[PDB]
């Protein structure tokens, strides 16, 4: 509003559009819809009736993050500019405290600025006195259930009075949640509609891509040899394989559905192109192009692959010395849970069951004069480091002998980093 | 004796034959000669009234003409 | 260990036990109650003459006492004090200790706008309870003697005044001589509550009062088994009445074998068999208003997977009869 | 087709009479009958009391009688604050509305001497407040005694859902005292009552408004569990919008939405032969039900699979993807469950809604798990 | 586990050898023949034996899964899977079916 013409600043200095910049611009997650098609106007004749015949109702959709709930709704409203009503994002995680939305509405009916008790008064007020028009939106109703259910309450029984010119539009995270949360009395009032919201399918995700790529899938560039910069001296192409598309959608409608996750691992896919063309002539910053399906399968693997099993390999000697001392004594007691004097008693017998210039120096840096050290050197250190890298995990206790140690990755693996 | 045979109908309505929760007129003739019940099946009007106490204890309703909910 | 138990019992309804425990506490031993009542009657004149002396008054004894201390401190006492002094007469600030939500902070509140407000108390109103009864103290030493106020603490063993900060705050009152302490306790180890420091300043005196009260009131935030098989046992006649058949199919069953875990049911057939019934329709709208049984807690399930009744084998036979029928 | 159908969506009661009976006195101006009325839920009983009291305040003598929710209090003080505001006039509120002997001050009217009987709404946020025979229980007490000796009088008309209150009463309000006795219940109208409302709203008829037995259908086969049916009209009001969209027939479209995956779908939620692997790989660490880790389910899946040699152990990595592709479909719940050795720190415990009856079947079609059983 | 007992000992395997000699002394035969040992094993096991009281496209997917457990590759040309299905036994219509619903099932 203000501050957007103070946000601005002049001097800029003629940036690179290269070939996959113009990619990533509408491969942004911003800009009728061909998965949800009828379910929008099963809100929108849900809503459309209610709207010119001045009524109350609830409208309760549910689903896994990444489906357009938070996207069709919004459709929803916009349109209907064109053809009475006051639009509020009332967002459940937005709010710090969560009676700090009741401070919205009635600053969005007049502009005033009341507490969270003296808002619902005059809302109360309003919903049961007002001759005769108010869309609002509960999103991510995980947030606002918490405490003891009496907020809740207040959002369904505004829709119960029939002089309350109010619709209301919940949007949960499961279907399940007036049955697990609520009280019957809220599942009363939440209705029966309860309109579901399944997956994409992952033929509906290839049609969910090219609608980004609808101007500039295998379409041309006007570039210049010399800078890298592409235009929409030679005039090239830049094609997109449609298969390395089509198993981007076969993964993602497999395990999520999520219409964020095809979008970031096609744009993920496509900067790893970014930098290998950049590799190859160095363009910096200041004949026919594709993208493989070689990349997709590495940046589609790029969400999974860890480095736990290469971070321990990486680390130091005595920290593997740690570990393989603590598999020794899961195996012996069978208890998964070893007292810390036990491990230092262990590495200590672990030495005498090369190996005396290692004893010399695991216990002092040399020096005949501080020698005979009874814990290891740095036995504080690699307990810490391995504390908060989160592959340990021991319990508080000032005692430094009997306090318990938990492993928090799975043993197997740690059994089977050791082995390199 | 409609207790064998509600039985007999809840546990083929258990599966997929009828598709939904009503089921038709045919298979309605075909779940009373063909099944194991035999001349436990009288007329037309005692089934009917059959079905209409099963209807009033809530348990298999008329409706539509051409299934029966 | 085979038990006699309060389960296996006879029990009784809320109107039945309360219209017949009425009757015994009004009829029983009625001629001897009020023969003992004019028998204590001639010792008022010598608690009248004593009370003088500034002595806190306890009373202790077997029954309720509750009647007794009213009769004392309301009608006897207090208009005899103003008519021996010499306009309204002595004001009676009972303490009910039996009421449990009796604080530290609000019945001093109310002290100190009994007593005197003379100065600005509320400059010292800042823990200044016992800052601001120090006040009142000192100069309360140098004062006519008079008595302008008898307080009355019923129960004193109760389960607020019997805490020890309160009990303290009780004690710096009695020192001083412008009122009268006149209570009651009922625990059989009230004389564990004072030590020799507050019995300084309490100078306790004792008499026994024993009419065997029944103790209405003392009676009613008190509390046992009778006041669950007597909780669901109103629920289910508010519902729909599907779940009552469906409560009648399993109530049978789980009863066809005290009602413990081994005479329950498996869900599988369960189903079936109120889907024999034309009932259940399926595994979803049988546990959907089974949740209704589970939240008011009206049955339990252990593992065969056994849904168990937690009522007495004497008591489903009971809800068979009289509610389900 | 739209304006009949438009409005569609919109002395009444067969329980209005009963209550005027139970305020035979208030149109003597005498104290009425007792009136604790109760409810379970949804069976209009909220806006069956506002329904009386419109027709009460509408046919209704000087005329005051106010009416104030009790959901946003905790606190029994502003309620007495609230029937100040049918006067429109000015005091000291907040002593007068906080002691029991300072409610009984504010009880002398001034125009006319016409008795006021107060409403409480919804009081069952009270009872179900803080803790009972501290202050809610004690808030109920103070609320009923009704001792005062002119017959302007507070009479009480609350309301709960639970029917655990009267129970929770003390022996000696138990004792025919106050408004606590006509325990007025509602039972839920399966059709009989509620049903024929909805005849009479529909006073506006249009001329296919479906075959009316079909709605005696809905109103049969509804009344298993419910109590709102102009509710369940408001779901035959979706389906009518769904012979719009198309240009008990979504009840059947429901119930199909929630039974699955048990019986069909689970083969569904594991076209993939290793999640079938996988699924069963989460039972066979249930043996020990403890809390089942991500990595415990792990150590079983690698122990396992180097005795048969199905297929090559996979990673964690995977083992974490593979595990919420049984997740999304809604078979199995992963919570982050207690563990308290130095935090509260979060372990991850899983859940499963299958049985081994529905386990079996699917599997013995695959003799590939039958080396793992 | 719960229905265990015992373990394998080498007086075990001396009494199988023993139960065969036995068999073939009751057939009044100079040597030890097969027939003997797979009886004894048969007897040995069936002994605590009472404690207790179509493949039409599977086998293409156990072909398919010995293809990618030697190499791994998920590919789209398929030239080495053809000819093991045409010398398998089976036609080609079958394996066209079995390559589209297990590109169905994304494997
Ligand atoms: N059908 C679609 N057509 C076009 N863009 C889409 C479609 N579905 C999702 N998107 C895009 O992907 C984003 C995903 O956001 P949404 O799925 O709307 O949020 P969501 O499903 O509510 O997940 P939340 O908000 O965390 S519960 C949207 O903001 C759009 O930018
Ligand atoms: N018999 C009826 N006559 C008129 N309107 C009715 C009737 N039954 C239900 N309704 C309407 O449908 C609504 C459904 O009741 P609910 O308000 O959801 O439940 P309730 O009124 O809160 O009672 P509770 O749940 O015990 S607080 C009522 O509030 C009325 O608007
Ligand atoms: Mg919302």
């Amino acid at each position: 509003s203000r501050f957007e013409n103070k946000l601005k600043t002049t001097q800029k200095h003629q940036i690179v559009e290269t070939i996959f910049s113009k990619v990533k611009k509408q491969l942004n997650s911003s800009y009728y819809l061909p998965a949800r098609e009828n379910e929008f106007a099963s809100i929108y004749l849900s809503a459309y009736s209610a709207i010119e015949s001045d009524s109350a109702t609830t409208i309760y959709v549910a689903g896994t993050p990444g489906v357009g709930k938070t996207l069709t709704v919004r459709e929803v409203v916009k349109e209907l500019l064109s053809s009475d009503f006051l639009y509020v994002e009332i967002n459940g995680l937005k709010m710090v405290k969560p009676t700090d939305c009741y401070e919205t509405l009635w600053n969005k009916v007049s502009g005033e600025r009341l507490t969270w008790a003296a808002s619902m008064e005059s809302l109360e007020f309003y919903f049961k006195r007002v001759p005769k028009t108010i869309v609002v939106l509960l999103d991510e109703l995980d947030a606002m259930v918490t405490k003891s259910q009496d907020i809740m309450y207040n959002f369904f029984n505004w829709t119960t009075y029939e002089n309350a010119k109010l619709i209301v539009i919940a949007v949960a995270n499961t279907m399940d949640l007036p049955e697990r949360q609520l009280g019957n009395k809220i599942t009363s009032r939440i209705g029966f509609t309860r309109i579901m919201f399944t997956g994409y399918t992952h033929e509906e995700l290839k049609n969910i891509i090219d609608l980004r790529l609808k101007g500039l899938n295998d379409s041309f560039f006007y570039v210049d040899t010399k800078t890298g910069n592409a235009i929409l001296v030679r005039k090239v192409r830049l094609r997109m394989s449609a298969d390395a598309i089509e198993i981007a959608s076969r993964k993602v409608a497999s395990v999520s559905g999520d219409a964020r996750r095809a979008l970031k691992v096609c744009k993920r896919a496509a900067e790893i192109a970014e930098k290998h063309y950049m590799a190859k002539h160095g363009y910096g910053y200041d004949g026919v192009q594709t993208v493989h399906i070689t990349h997709v399968m590495k940046a589609l693997n790029e969400t999974l692959n860890s480095h736990v099993i290469t971070f321990m390999t990486r680390l130091s000697f005595t920290a593997k010395l740690f570990i393989y001392a603590l598999l020794n004594l899961m195996k012996k007691n069978g208890s998964q849970e070893q007292e810390l004097g036990d491990i230092v008693d262990e590495i200590k017998l672990l030495i005498e069951v090369f190996v005396m210039e290692i004893a010399k120096t695991l216990f002092q840096q040399g020096s005949d004069n501080i020698s005979e050290q009874l814990r290891i050197i740095s036995w504080d250190f690699v307990l810490n480091q391995l504390l908060d890298a989160g592959i340990l995990f021991k319990q508080t206790m000032k005692n430094d002998r009997i306090c318990c140690v938990k492993l928090n990755i799975s043993v197997e693996e740690a059994k089977r980093a050791m082995n390199e | 004796r409609l207790s064998l045979i509600s039985g007999i109908i809840a546990r083929l309505m258990q599966t997929e034959i009828f598709e939904e929760e009503s089921y038709p007129v045919a298979s309605l003739f075909e779940r009373i000669n063909e099944e194991l019940p035999e001349e436990e099946k009288f007329s037309a009007q005692e089934y009917l009234a059959g079905l209409k106490i099963m209807s009033d204890r809530n348990n298999l309703m008329v409706a539509d003409d051409k299934v029966w909910r | 260990k085979s038990r006699h138990t309060m389960s296996m019992a006879p029990d009784v309804t809320r109107e039945e036990f309360s219209l017949v425990s009425n009757f015994f506490n009004e009829n029983f031993q009625k001629r001897p109650r009020q023969k003992l009542f004019e028998i204590q009657k001639k010792m008022f004149p010598q608690y009248w003459f004593e009370l003088t002396q500034g002595f806190s008054l306890l009373f202790y004894g077997v029954g309720s006492k509750r009647n007794f201390l009213e009769e004392f401190a309301i009608d006897y006492l207090s208009p005899k004090i103003a008519y021996s002094q010499l306009v309204n007469s002595i004001p009676c600030l009972i303490l009910n200790g039996y009421n449990p939500s009796c604080n530290y902070r609000d019945v001093f509140k109310e002290i100190t706008d009994l007593l005197v407000p003379a100065e600005l108390t509320r400059s010292e109103t800042k823990n200044h309870v016992i800052l601001q009864i120090q006040k009142m103290i000192d100069f309360y030493k140098n004062q006519p003697l008079d008595i302008k106020l008898i307080l009355v603490v019923h129960n004193l063993d109760g389960p607020s005044i019997r805490k020890n900060t309160f009990q303290t705050m009780l004690s710096f009152l009695s020192v001083i001589r412008q009122i009268a302490i006149v209570a009651s306790t009922d625990h059989i180890y009230a004389p564990l509550l004072w030590d020799n420091m507050k019995a300084q300043n309490y100078n306790f005196v004792f008499h026994d009062i024993s009419n065997f009260e029944p103790s209405t009131v003392e009676s009613t935030f008190q509390d046992v088994m009778k006041m669950g098989a007597e909780g669901a046992k109103y629920v289910l006649q508010s519902l729909t009445v599907n779940s009552k058949k469906m409560y009648k199919l399993l109530i049978e069953t789980q009863m066809q074998n005290r009602g413990t875990q081994r005479t329950g049911v498996e869900l599988k057939l369960f189903n079936h068999l109120c889907a024999a019934d034309f009932i259940a329709s399926n595994e979803i709208a049988l546990r959907s208003m089974l949740r209704e049984f589970i939240e008011h807690k009206m049955a339990n399930i252990t593992k065969m997977e056994i849904i168990w009744v937690p009522y007495t084998y004497a008591e489903l036979e009971k809800l068979l009869k009289t509610v389900l029928n | 087709k739209a304006l009949l159908q438009k409005s569609s969506e919109l002395a009444r009661t067969a329980e209005y009479e009963q209550v005027m009976n139970f305020l035979a006195k208030a149109i003597s101006e005498h104290r009425s009958d007792s009136l604790y009325i109760t409810g379970p839920p949804g069976t209009g009983k909220t806006a069956q009391l506002d329904m009386i009291i419109r027709q009460k305040f509408q046919s209704l003598e000087s005329v005051a009688v106010t009416s104030i929710n009790c959901i946003s209090l905790g606190e029994p003080s502003s309620i007495f604050q609230k029937i100040f505001d049918s006067f429109q006039d000015l005091n000291g509120p907040t002593l007068q509305i906080k002691n029991m002997q300072h409610l009984q001050k504010f009880l002398e009217p001034y125009h006319k001497k016409t008795t006021f009987v107060v409403v409480l709404d919804e009081m069952d946020r009270l009872l179900h407040a803080n803790t009972s025979e501290t202050q809610s229980v004690r808030t109920i007490l103070e609320l009923f005694l009704l001792a005062k000796l002119p017959t302007v009088s507070f009479v009480l008309i609350g309301m709960a859902n639970s029917l655990d209150m009267k129970d929770r009463f003390l022996s000696r309000l138990n004792l025919d005292r106050g408004l606590l006795p006509q325990t007025i219940v509602f039972q839920p109208y399966t059709a009989e009552q509620m049903y024929e409302i909805v005849i009479q709203k529909m006073s506006s008829l249009p001329t296919i408004i479906f075959q009316p037995m079909a709605i005696k259908f809905a109103a049969k086969k509804c009344a298993g569990n419910t109590g709102d049916l102009r509710k369940l009209f408001d779901v035959l009001r979706g389906s009518i919008e769904i012979y719009e969209l198309e240009k008990l027939n979504y009840i059947a479209k429901v119930f199909s939405k929630f039974v699955n995956n048990n019986s069909t779908r689970t083969r569904i939620a594991k076209l993939n032969i290793q999640q079938k692997l996988i699924l069963c790989t989460i039972i066979q660490s249930l043996k020990l039900n403890s809390d089942a880790t991500i990595d415990e389910s792990f150590d079983h899946y690698i122990k396992a699979i180097t005795k048969t040699d199905t297929l090559a152990p996979l990673q964690r990595n995977e083992f974490l993807e593979i595990c919420t592709i049984l997740e999304t479909c809604g078979l199995v719940s992963i919570k982050k469950t207690k563990c308290k050795g130095k935090t509260k720190r979060f372990v991850d415990k899983i859940d499963v809604d299958l049985d081994m009856r529905e386990f079996y079947d699917e599997m013995t079609k695959i003799s590939i798990l039958k080396p793992f059983l | 586990s719960k229905f265990s007992f015992g373990q394998a000992t080498p007086r075990t395997l001396l009494g199988i050898i023993r139960l065969s000699q036995a068999l073939a002394k009751l057939r009044l035969a100079d040597m030890v023949d097969i027939d003997d040992v797979e009886e004894a094993l048969r007897l040995v096991r069936v002994s605590k034996e009472s404690l207790y009281q179509e493949s039409p496209t599977t086998k293409i997917f156990t072909i398919i899964k010995k293809m990618l457990q030697e190499t791994g590759k998920n590919t789209l040309s398929y030239e080495n899977i053809v000819k093991t299905v045409r010398l398998r036994g089976f036609t080609m219509l079958q394996l066209s079916n079995c390559i589209q619903e297990y590109s169905y099932l994304n494997v």
